[PDB]
C-alpha cells in the first residue's frame, strides 16, 4: 500500500529555516510528482508547489517563490520541503501529497500525516501558576500563565481527583506565550475540609508546580 | 477521442518452470497517454518493473511495453493491473502461458 | 532492402500536476535508437541502440539542444491550440508529431512525410508533394496560413530529401549487423479442444524481425479471413516480435486446415498443418 | 476570495446538507473541474469527487452515492449534496479549482450533524487572583462549559461599556460528554480592575445570552 | 538526426 511518512513537529524562530521530510513507500518513487500543501492552525489549505522526484524539477506558488526549496533523495525515497526566512504567519501543518498520473478524478491521492511547524519569537519559559479561588456545587481552578512551547499537563491531588476536572485548550497571547486554565467543580460542603492542589507539568522547560487552591 | 487500452500478458521466451525469463505487458491502442501499469506476483506489486518509451500508431493511439525479469514456477500467479480514464475500475489481466 | 527513419513526438499538458510532458522517440525501421523524456533526470537525448553510441559529444549536444527547442515549440503550441478551440485552462490536451523519410535498396530517397495531431485527431499534414499542407479543420487552417507564409514546406522538404536520408544512410551503415538483418519467424502450432464437437488451432510466429508479418488460415485452399482470431503483433523485448492466428475447427477436420506465414526473413512462404 | 465557502452548516441525521463553493464574479463556474476534499480532525484531507458537468465527473470508490456534485450556474457555484446524513459526515469540506496557474481552495465549511439537543452553556467568571495582582497583572477568566451545537460569541462589559482590547478567546473544544467548551481572557493592568465597579462576561449561544458579573 | 528548426502553430 502507498504510505507517505513525514518528520516530527518543529519549533523555530522568525528568520530561521525548517526542513520537512516525506518518506514514500509502496509505489515507484520517481513515477509520481510530489506536492506540498500547508494548513495554518484552525484555518484552510494552501498549495505551495511541486517536485518531479525523477528529474528534480520544481514549481512553486508565487507566494513561496524565493523562500522554498523542494529536493529529493531517490536512494531513500524521501522528498524535502525547506522554507526559509520564516515568520509567525508560517506556523502551520505541512503536508506532502502525491499526485496521480491517471487524469480522471483525484489530483492529491495520498497524503502524509502532516508536520506542525511553529514559528515564534518566544524562548522556552515555564508557567506562572495562580489559584482561581472558589466563591450545592462550586467551581475552582488553576491559571497556568505565559509558558512556551506547548504542552502543559494539569492534574489535581496528584491524580486522586479526576471527577469534575476539565482542562481547557491553551490560548496564545499577542506576547507569543501560551496560557490555559484547569477547573474542577466540587461539592460546596467539601470546600472547608477537603484540600485541592493542582499539579502543573511543563516538560519543555522542566518545571513542576504544585499549588493549593483555597477559598477567599 | 478516448480509446480503451488493449492488454497482452506474455513472456519473452516460451515458459520453462524454474528458468529465468521476462514477463511482458503490452498496452496498445489507447488515448489519452496517461496510464498506470503494475505487474503482480500473487496479487502483490512487482517492485522493479521497466517500461518502453511512449510511441503511437497510424490512428494516433499509443503503445507501451512494461517488462520485468521473472522465473515462472508451476503455482505462482502473474497478472497485469491497468488503469486509464476509460476504465470504471483498474483492469486485471492474468498471465496465461498458452497465449 | 527498403528502409526508413522516423521520429515520434508527444506533448501532454497536465495543468496542476506538472509542466507539459514531452517524449521524443527515434526509429530506424522497427529499431528505436534515441529517446528524450522531459520527466527523466538527464535532460539529454539518450542512446537506445548500440550503433548510435559511437556518435561523438557534438552529436549528442546538437540532438539535446534541438529536441529541447522542439519541446518548447510544442509547449507554446499547446497554449495556442487551447486558444483556437476555446478549451479550459484546466484540461489535459495532447499534440502528436510524426515525421520521416524512406530509402530504397539503392539508398536513394523514396518518400518523406510530416503529420500532426491534436487530441488524437489529425490536425495538419505535409502533402505527398512536400510542397503544401492539408489542414483537418478551421484551426489547422490558421496554422496552414502561418506555415505557408513562413515557407515551412521548403524547410521540411530540404530536411526529408537531404539531411534525413544522409543520416538514415549513416545509421544503416553503422548498424549494418542488426539493421540490415531479417530474423525469420520460429513457427509452431498448438491444439486446444473446446468440446467433443470443436477445437482451436493456434499458429505461432516468434522471434521475427522486422514486425511486418502475415498469418493466414486456409481450409482446402479458401482463406478463413472472417473466422481467424488475430492478436496484434507484440514486442518480445529483445528487438523481435511475436504473433499468433487461431481458428475454431470441427473435431475431425484438423488436417483440412493450413496456416500460411509471410515474412521477409523467409525466402519462400511457410505452410503449417496439424 | 476566488472560491468562497460558508464557514459552517448544521443539519440533522437522516436529512440533506447542501455545501456551496461560490466562484468570484467574472470567473464562470461551467468550464472548471471542482474538487471536493473531506477533512476529519487530526487527519490529512481526502478526495471525495471531481465535477465539471453531468457527463464529466468522478466519484471516489469509497465515497457513497448519497454524496453528489452539481453546479448552480445562476449562483456561479459548485455544490456537494450529502443525503441521508450520518455522524461520520461531520467534517471540514474544501472545494478546489486550478485557477491562475495555482491550486485554489475555498476556506472550508464545518459540517455538524445534529446528534444531540441544544445545550445551554454554563458560564463561570473568575476575578484576578491576589497573587497575580502582586505580580502587577490582572486576568479575568471566563469558562464556558457543556454547550451544543458547539458555537459561542463572547462579549465583555467595563461598567456596562463594551471592551474589545485585551480579550483572548478559545475556539470551542469537544468535551468527553460530547458537549463543547470555551475560555475567554480579559487581561488588564491592576489599575483597570480597581477603577471599575463591575465587569461582565456575556456568552451568547443560539440567540440566548448567559451573563456572569464580578466586582472588586 | 532530428529536424532542426520547428515552426509555431
Amino acid at each position: 500500500e502507498v504510505q507517505l511518512v513525514q518528520s516530527g513537529a518543529e519549533v523555530k524562530k522568525p528568520g530561521a529555516s525548517v526542513k520537512v521530510s516525506c518518506k514514500a513507500s509502496g509505489y515507484t518513487f520517481t513515477g509520481y510528482y510530489m506536492h506540498w500543501v500547508r494548513q495554518a492552525p484552525g484555518q484552510g489549505l494552501e498549495w505551495m508547489g511541486w517536485i518531479n522526484p525523477n528529474s528534480g524539477g520544481t514549481s512553486y506558488a508565487q507566494k513561496f517563490q524565493g523562500r522554498v526549496t523542494m529536493t529529493r533523495d531517490t536512494s531513500t525515497s524521501t522528498v524535502y520541503m525547506e522554507l526559509s526566512s520564516l515568520r509567525s504567519e508560517d506556523t502551520a501543518v505541512y503536508y506532502c501529497a502525491r499526485v496521480t498520473t491517471v487524469i480522471a478524478g483525484p489530483v492529491f491521492d495520498y497524503w502524509g500525516q502532516g508536520t506542525l511547524v511553529t514559528v515564534s519569537s518566544a524562548s522556552t519559559k515555564g508557567p506562572s501558576v495562580f489559584p482561581l479561588a472558589p466563591s450545592g456545587t462550586a467551581a475552582l481552578g488553576c491559571l497556568v500563565k505565559d509558558y512556551f512551547p506547548e504542552p502543559v499537563t494539569v492534574s489535581w491531588n496528584s491524580g486522586a481527583l479526576t471527577s469534575g476536572v476539565h482542562t481547557f485548550p491553551a490560548v496564545l497571547q499577542s506576547s507569543g506565550l501560551y496560557s490555559l486554565s484547569s477547573v474542577v467543580t466540587v461539592p460546596s460542603s467539601s470546600l472547608g475540609t477537603q484540600t485541592y492542589i493542582c499539579n502543573v507539568n511543563h516538560k519543555p522547560s522542566n518545571t513542576k508546580v504544585d499549588k493549593k487552591v483555597e477559598p477567599k | 477521442i478516448q480509446r480503451t487500452p488493449k492488454i497482452q500478458v506474455y513472456s519473452r521466451h516460451p515458459a520453462e518452470n524454474g528458468k529465468s525469463n521476462f514477463l511482458n505487458c503490452y498496452v496498445s491502442g489507447f488515448h489519452p497517454s496517461d496510464i498506470e501499469v503494475d505487474l503482480l506476483k500473487n496479487g502483490e506489486r512487482i517492485e522493479k518493473v521497466e517500461h518502453s518509451d511512449l510511441s503511437f500508431s497510424k490512428d494516433w493511439s499509443f503503445y507501451l511495453l512494461y517488462y520485468t525479469e521473472f522465473t515462472p514456477t508451476e503455482k505462482d500467479e502473474y497478472a497485469c493491473r491497468v488503469n486509464h480514464v476509460t476504465l470504471s475500475q483498474p483492469k486485471i489481466v492474468k498471465w496465461d502461458r498458452d497465449m | 532492402g527498403s528502409h526508413s527513419m522516423r521520429y515520434f513526438y508527444t506533448s501532454v499538458s497536465r495543468p496542476g500536476r506538472g509542466e507539459p510532458r514531452f517524449i521524443a522517440v527515434g526509429y530506424v525501421d522497427d529499431t528505436q535508437f534515441v529517446r528524450f523524456d522531459s520527466d527523466a533526470a538527464s535532460q539529454r537525448m539518450e542512446p537506445r541502440a548500440p550503433w548510435i553510441e559511437q556518435e561523438g559529444p557534438e552529436y549528442w549536444d546538437q540532438e539535446t539542444r534541438n529536441v529541447k527547442a522542439q519541446s518548447q515549440t510544442d509547449r507554446v503550441d499547446l497554449g495556442t491550440l487551447r486558444g483556437y478551440y476555446n478549451q479550459s485552462e484546466d484540461g489535459s490536451h495532447t499534440i502528436q508529431i510524426m515525421y520521416g523519410c524512406d530509402v530504397g535498396p539503392d539508398g536513394r530517397f523514396l518518400r518523406g512525410y510530416r503529420q500532426d495531431a491534436y487530441d488524437g485527431k489529425d490536425y495538419i499534414a505535409l502533402n505527398e508533394d512536400l510542397r503544401s499542407w492539408t489542414a483537418a479543420d478551421m484551426a489547422a487552417q490558421i496554422t496552414k496560413r502561418k506555415w505557408e507564409a513562413a515557407h515551412a514546406a521548403e524547410q521540411q522538404r530540404a530536411y526529408l530529401e537531404g539531411r534525413c536520408v544522409e543520416w538514415l544512410r549513416r545509421y544503416l551503415e553503422n548498424g549494418k549487423e542488426t539493421l540490415q538483418r531479417t530474423d525469420p519467424p520460429k513457427t509452431h502450432m498448438t491444439h486446444h479442444p473446446i468440446s467433443d464437437h470443436e477445437a482451436t488451432l493456434r499458429c505461432w510466429a516468434l522471434g521475427f524481425y522486422p514486425a511486418e508479418i502475415t498469418l493466414t488460415w486456409q481450409r482446402d485452399g479458401e482463406d478463413q479471413t472472417q473466422d481467424t482470431e488475430l492478436v496484434e503483433t507484440r514486442p518480445a523485448g529483445d528487438g523481435t516480435f511475436q504473433k499468433w492466428a487461431a481458428v475454431v475447427v470441427p473435431s475431425g477436420e484438423e488436417q483440412r486446415y493450413t496456416c500460411h506465414v509471410q515474412h521477409e526473413g523467409l525466402p519462400k512462404p511457410l505452410t503449417l498443418r496439424w | 476570495a476566488v472560491l468562497t465557502q460558508p464557514s459552517s452548516l448544521s443539519a440533522s441525521p437522516g436529512a440533506s446538507a447542501s455545501l456551496t463553493c461560490t466562484l468570484r464574479s467574472g470567473i464562470n463556474v461551467g468550464p472548471y473541474n471542482i474538487y471536493w476534499y473531506q477533512q476529519k480532525p487530526g487527519s490529512p484531507p481526502q478526495y471525495l469527487m471531481r465535477y465539471k458537468s453531468d457527463p464529466d465527473k468522478h466519484q471516489g470508490s469509497a465515497v457513497p452515492s448519497r454524496f453528489s456534485g452539481s453546479k448552480d450556474a445562476s449562483a456561479n457555484a459548485g455544490i456537494l449534496l450529502i443525503s441521508g446524513l450520518q455522524s461520520e459526515d461531520e467534517a471540514d469540506y474544501y472545494c478546489m479549482i486550478w485557477h491562475n496557474n495555482a491550486w485554489v481552495f475555498g476556506g472550508g465549511t464545518k459540517l455538524t450533524v445534529l446528534g444531540q439537543p441544544k445545550a445551554a452553556p454554563s458560564v463561570t467568571l473568575f476575578p484576578p487572583s491576589s497573587e497575580e495582582l502582586q505580580a502587577n497583572k490582572a486576568t479575568l477568566v471566563c469558562l464556558i462549559s457543556d454547550f451544543y451545537p458547539g458555537a459561542v460569541t463572547v462579549a465583555w462589559k467595563a461598567d456596562s461599556s463594551p471592551v474589545k482590547a485585551g480579550v483572548e478567546t478559545t475556539t470551542p473544544s469537544k468535551q468527553s460528554n460530547n458537549k463543547y467548551a470555551a475560555s475567554s481572557y480579559l487581561s488588564l493592568t491592576p489599575e483597570q480592575w480597581k477603577s471599575h465597579k463591575s465587569y461582565s462576561c456575556q456568552v451568547t449561544h443560539e440567540g440566548s445570552t448567559v451573563e456572569k458579573t464580578v466586582a472588586p | 538526426a532530428i529536424f532542426q528548426s520547428s515552426m509555431t502553430k
